[PDB]
RNA sequence: GGGUAAUUGGCGCAGUUGGUUAGCGCGCGGGUCUCAUAAUCCCGAGGUCGUGAGUUCGAUCCUCACAUUACCCA
RNA sequence: GAUGUUAGGAGGGCAAAUCCGCCGAAUUUAAGCAUAUAAUUAAGCGGAAGAAAAGAAAAUAACUAUGAUUCC
RNA sequence: ACGGACCAAGGAGUCUAGCAAAUGUGCAAGUGUAUAUGAUUCUUUAAACAUUUUACGCAUAAUUAAUGUAAUAUGUCUAUUGUAGAUUUGUGCCCCACUUUGCAUACAAUACCGGUAAGCAA
RNA sequence: CCUAUUAGCUGGUUAUUUUCGAAAGAUCUCUCAGGAUCGCUGGAGUUGAUUAAUAUAAUUUUACCAGGUAGAGAUAAUGAUUAGAGGACAGGGCCUUGACCUAUUCUCAAACUCCCAAUAGGUAAAAAGGGCGAAAUAACUCAAUUUGUAUUUCACUCAUAUUAAAUAAAAUAACUCCAAGUGGGCCAUUUUUGGUAAGCAGAACUGGCGAUGAGGGAUGCUCCUAACGCUUGGAUAAGGUGCCUAAAUAUUCGCUCAUGAGAUCCCAUAAAAGGUGUUGGUUCAUAUGAACUAGCCCUGAAAAUGGAUGGCGCUAAAGCGGA
RNA sequence: AUCCGACUGUUUAAUUAAAACAUAGCAUUGUGAAAAGCCACAACUGGUAUUAACACAAUGUGAUUUCUGCCCAGUGCUUUGAAUGUCAACUUGAUGAAAUUCAAUCAAGCGCAGGUAAACGGCGGGAGUAACUAUGACUCUCUUAAGGUAGCCAAAUGCCUC
RNA sequence: AGGGAACGGGCUUGGCAAAAUCAGCGGGGAAAGAAGACCCUGUUGAGCUUUACUCUAGUCUGGCUUUGUGAAACGACUUAAGAGGUGCUACUUUUAAAGUUGUUUUAC
RNA sequence: GCAGAUGUCCAAAGACAAGCUCAAAGAGAACAGAAAUCUCUUGUAGACUAAAAGGGGAAAAGCUUGUUUGAUUUCUAUUUUCAGAACAAGUAGAAAACGUGAAAGCGUGGCCUAUCGAUCCUUUAUAUUUGCAAAAUGACGUAAAUUACUUACUACUGUGCAUAUAGAGGUGUCUGAAAAGUUACCACAGGGAUAACUGGCUUGUGGCUGCCAAGCGCUCCUAGCGACGUAGCUUUUUGAUCCUUCGAUGUCGGCUCUUCCUAUCAUUGGGACGCAGAAGUCUCAAAGUGUCGGAUUGUUCACCCGCUAAUAGGGAACGUGA
RNA sequence: GACUCGUUCAUACUACAGUGGCCACACCAGAUCCCAUCAGAACUCUGAAGUUAAGCACUGUAAGGCUUGGCUAGUACUGAGGUGGGAGACCGCUCGGGAACACCAGGUGAUGAGUCAU
RNA sequence: CGCGGGGUGGAGCAGCCGGUAGCUCGUCGGGCUCAUAACCCGAAGGUCGUCGGUUCAAAUCCGGCCCCCGCAACCA
RNA sequence: UAUGUUCGUUA
RNA sequence: GCCCGGAUAGCUCAGUCGGUAGAGCAGGGGAUUGAAAAUCCCCGUGUCCUUGGUUCGAUUCCGAGUCCGGGCACCA
């Protein structure tokens, strides 16, 4: 027979129980969709200074190790 | 039983009063960079890119900018737990955010203001006031102006 | 709705281009009776007890969407591209 | 969806390369009046488009258009 | 072919847990129900043994090949 | 509103299969010795004990309908890169700011494997 | 006999203490007495915190946003809507009728708006960061092989000894796993739709009842106080102090006489209209006459067992309004 | 005196005895026979049938009296057809390397053309109109397969209606 | 009387209230009987009906088999020739009765 | 709940660019008038924009013209509903190829908000991707050697079928069964989650009582009435609701019997009158006493006949079926 | 005194007037050429005879509008509390927030980059 | 009331499937007849129930009214 | 051997 | 007993979303006729039932009464 259609009694105390949660806000996002032509310019720019830092690394062990 | 796009935005999706037509040219010029907060004031003149209803007044960060759009984060309550929602808007639709303008304005003044207090070694107290108590005051006024007051009568 | 027969559009194969295409009606075709659908349903079909799938008696619907079939001149290939529902479609009318 | 038939004068109707032809209908004049009875011309995109073809509505062709059977696994 | 109370013999019925043929449901499940499932089951009919039935390839494989049946 | 006159005794989430999580235990890139065999054990014992240096399950590698293909890559026995971060090392055996190392994990970035696209294609 | 068939339905479902503790929303569903799924809950575990500080907050402050509800208006528009006033096309007999125009005028709107609150809402308030420089990297970007951007490395240094506003039994945190019950709700205040109305039907906020006793409201699932281990003292809340009934026949000042007085929110009905009852006020009239006003009282005021301010009763109140 | 049923008869054992059922009478339908009608049966075989149209089987109505009207459009049932459309298996033909794929035809049925209402059943509406008023013999018109005929009626059948 | 699940024997406030018995009686115990038969719900049935869905006995009809021995007529196939239009060749008509096949009738 | 709309429509009503400005009014011009066309002035949109309604729009989003097919292929980040699953509809982009414009740019359908669809099956398109379980089928193809089972190298290999991917055929009960009735012969599990009867709240409706005074009453508002309006009471009607009862509260009427209410019909005693008398009407205190016999109807009600002093109205689970 | 590109988008608009032009803006002369139409009106191109008549600039009006302030008004409305008042409709008090229309007054712009002329 | 169907000449009815409204009877005039009918010849008459809406255009399509007709108003 | 009705009352 | 409807001449009946009051029959005069029927011309006749209100004015719009007639009805 007839019921009670809708209500919004209770939900927000059922909300507060449990507190209102925030979103974590991770230092880092991932940039898979975003700004293409830009963000593989930076994985050129990134790969280009591991590069120049790990051949001075490289250099320097070699150098310090015989 | 109706829930379209645009339902319930007959007023707030309307332009005011003698502000009709599109945006002044001067809106295309806003410098806007990853990362600083944005409004989301939907412009209805331009319908392509326009927001969602729930978002028009709301303050976000920058999260993709695009060659005539922006991609900003902004904070949606769902029940028992506030949410990230990456919505896609036009530049019309978005506005540089003050909502920290005076924490700028403030840093600024306090940079300077505490440069010199360190050169000139005095401890500062650097944090907003919060005005409360007001002292005494020992304050004359001229007995010509003291006015006495009565509660007024019916008419 | 009316649809011109030919219509300069981008070969999708063998040209990557954009390039003239025959516009035409796609048609269902008959079902064969060697499918794999049609020959499991005749054998279950065989036999006692009746009928033995659906056979849908609703219709609720009256137009059905509309099918071109896109002939690329030079990629002598073909194409699929579906339009919204019409109850009236004529290729090439009169203008 | 399959097979067949049909729709050419306002009405009815068969007829296919050297081909559109007709009975009723319109009109008028004919026979003491009215009945019934001869007549001249008017009336056709041979349903609709296209195709094969010195020589076609004509031969094929798709379109919707109506009537019979018979068919149904999203 | 028939016939014999000719001579000598056999079958019949009971019992069934296991076993061998046939015949053969519906409840049930599908949250409905019709194919399907229940189930090549129950019920019904017949037939054997201490086991029965299967069994010495018109079999597998595709390997460097195996080698009747049964059971784990 | 229904059940219950009274008393005694009986009376209802269990058993098996299968999956997972949790926790305890053993062993660990392995693990479980299945059926079965042996063996001075043959009341108990229908349990215990044992297994002449590729049985099988699960795991150790994924991915694709599939022919199949299959994880940095020999400059280095080295062990991808960041941001936080446990622990460790120093200087200011017990507080503290910089140093050193950088577990687990989180967030990202990179390579590489299978499939699909795209470009080329003897 | 298959068969202990099936049942989203009814009934039942067995020791103690202790600790935590709901839902009656939502989405899909041949769904509406059901289910799955989310939410709410328990248990387990790790990471943290254990450093009166950071994370954090149903809170504010500071700064900045967004709104068109209440109100307001009808001359801002639209849609209604009542009256006249002045004036150069139509009609008839220079005149009149109207139309139309101008400035006015009475009154309106959930699906009207020039304007526009209160409340509610959002973002920000520094260290994995900010500011300022240099040097690298890039296939991006630019006219730019050194424009810009981003990244990386070095510098320099931006309150902290009170903590980049306040306050905070804020880490009683965060996260993961497994899983229960629930998924008929109802009530009160305020808002609100349909309805003549309803202890009616439907919604919004919060608090409750449910799931919860205790003190009070005589009585009462929801009202007020207040939520609960077992005690001894103390002092209170709500509410009361004539007796029932613990405490005032207290004190102090007015009002009221009822031949159906009145007497604690919810709450247990009373109106229009009246009164030469009495008590105060107000404004006009030469201590008179009126007209108003509002306290208490009276009329209006009729129902069925006999009856209920809870009862007795109470009038120098034990009634009404104060202190 | 009215209603119902003609009558004798029968019935819901244990709430209805009747107006219900039966009935004689009436009418219709099938069937000429072991290759028939109706019916049973898994098969084999059987019932009617020790039967034969004055018979058997299947229905409806329900003594007598007097009657039994119109409609074959619908739905049933039924009759004829090589002019007849459609259709299955099969068969035949073409193609193919074959599976196949394509065509073509003398079944029944339906369709076409008839018959049949004591088969199921059905059986109209507006206006105008007569030398007080009223009514409408008469007229006009729409319409059906036919338009409810002879009769009968506020009936065990009429709401309004006491 | 009140409130209460809106008709109490119990609760609250009142009226009241004095053992044990006998015989009647039908106000009440919303008395007893008995998991409401009406109504609704259930993805629970059953009887019945039909132009509900899907089937089925029977029945009608065709095909193959059973199924033998003869005759005739017709049809079709193959073959040769002529005729029609017709680009060594391609298509239709007629002429034989020549070898082969199907059908209808008929005899035993 | 209220006012509506959707199952479409569009080769342009999509894309781009340019030029232009619309509705309406007024004045003026042969036929020509309230409307025909032409000219000027005013004109913030009062037009148009496919459709409902709401937003948007003036060198445009409207009108005209020109050129077109971006209504194209592929893929992300996502928004709405929300479980933050799916479809669907959008938003911002990336890789191709294009259109338009002189260009900046704009275009992945319609100015924005609606216009739609899973699995399985089928269908047709794509493929230098695959399979059909011992193999072969283009093809002994291309090069060498001989009486052969010679050798090396080739992206391109039979019919049919199956797969992968992509549209389409549809479920409108639109997260998507293939489905007619009847039970007055009925069955079961339940339901007071839910009707039919009492009771309860309400009182539109029924009944009863007020207030005002326009009129009626010869004149005269109020003797007696009282329209237009308006305030209440009752629960004697009927509705509305669905709170209590479906492991049952016996469901109409009459008969019988008692008690109660008063809104008094008669009887008692009064007041008023449009009160001479008689009769009567209005009204007060009053519920002590009484309120009948019959015809028809199951009836309540009704309606007649008649007596009466009067033949009042109601309640008690529609009082009352152990 | 000017112009070009802008910003604000009425204090900037509208009506009616008045005043003004070294170059400058313009109106203006013309249609061979590019271009354009029914129409050299517009648009396009080529000019420099004329003119401030207009556009343009500045000013005026008990001007309309716009804008700012006041006043409406602590009015309307409203958040929290109340075993507050009142039969109800409604209306106070405590802790707080606080309009609008109308009316009155002032005002009618300001400004970035670049350039020309003197 | 819940619908679903229709309103057109004086009457009964087509068009009412948007663009030019028809059929019959009726009425009017003239013939034929002594006259009347019948017959012949020729005319007229529909504001399409009303009020709005879309379209260039509505009697037609779309709503609302006003009538009329036909069904449903069942279980207790 | 098609169709072709009627003529108010009295004198 | 409420829910509807009409009251219009001497009788019987129509009235622009208020303004004028009308046809037929009865009715006198006629016109026709030898006369009379029929036909045709003109007379006349009404608070538009009775009261009240609305109005500038009412048959019309209200409200009530009166007469007469069309649809009402409650349970089990």
């Amino acid at each position: 027979a007839k019921s009670k259609n809708h209500t919004n009694h209770n939900q927000n105390r059922k909300a507060h129980k449990n507190g209102i949660k925030k979103p974590k806000k991770h230092k880092f996002m991932s940039r898979k969709g975003l700004d293409p032509n830009f963000f593989r310019n930076q994985k050129y720019c990134l790969k280009g200074i591991q590069k120049k830092k790990k051949e001075l690394k490289l250099k320097a062990k070699q150098e310090k190790n015989n | 039983k109706s829930r379209g796009k645009r339902s319930g935005t007959r007023y707030k999706f309307s332009k005011k009063f003698r502000k009709h037509g599109e945006c002044t040219a001067n809106k295309y010029l806003e410098k806007l960079n990853y990362g600083d907060y944005v409004d989301i004031v939907c412009d209805s003149t331009q319908q392509k890119g326009m927001p969602f209803n729930y978002y028009h007044g709301k303050t976000g960060k920058i999260f993709h900018i695009t060659k005539r759009g922006v991609g900003v984060l902004v904070n949606k309550r769902v029940k028992h737990r506030i949410e990230q929602k990456k919505v896609c808007v036009r530049i019309e639709h978005v506005r540089k955010s003050r909502c920290n303008e005076d924490f700028l304005l403030r840093k600024i003044k306090n940079a300077e203001l505490i440069k010199e207090a360190k050169l000139k070694n005095e401890h500062i107290n650097i944090k907003r006031k919060t005005e409360g108590p007001k002292p005494a005051a020992m304050i004359k006024v001229p007995p010509s102006k003291i006015i006495t007051i009565e509660p007024l009568p019916f008419y | 709705v009316n649809v011109p027969k030919t219509r300069k559009t981008y070969c999708s194969n063998k040209c990557k281009k954009h390039t003239m295409h025959k516009v035409s009606q796609y048609k269902k075709g008959k079902e064969r009776l060697s499918s794999l659908g049609r020959r499991r349903y005749d054998m279950k079909q065989k036999g006692f007890g009746g009928q033995t799938k659906p056979v849908f008696k609703k219709k609720a619907k009256t137009t059905k969407k509309i099918v071109l079939k896109l002939e690329c001149t030079k990629c002598k290939k073909k194409r699929f591209q579906t339009m919204k529902r019409c109850k009236t479609f004529e290729m090439g009318a009169d203008k």
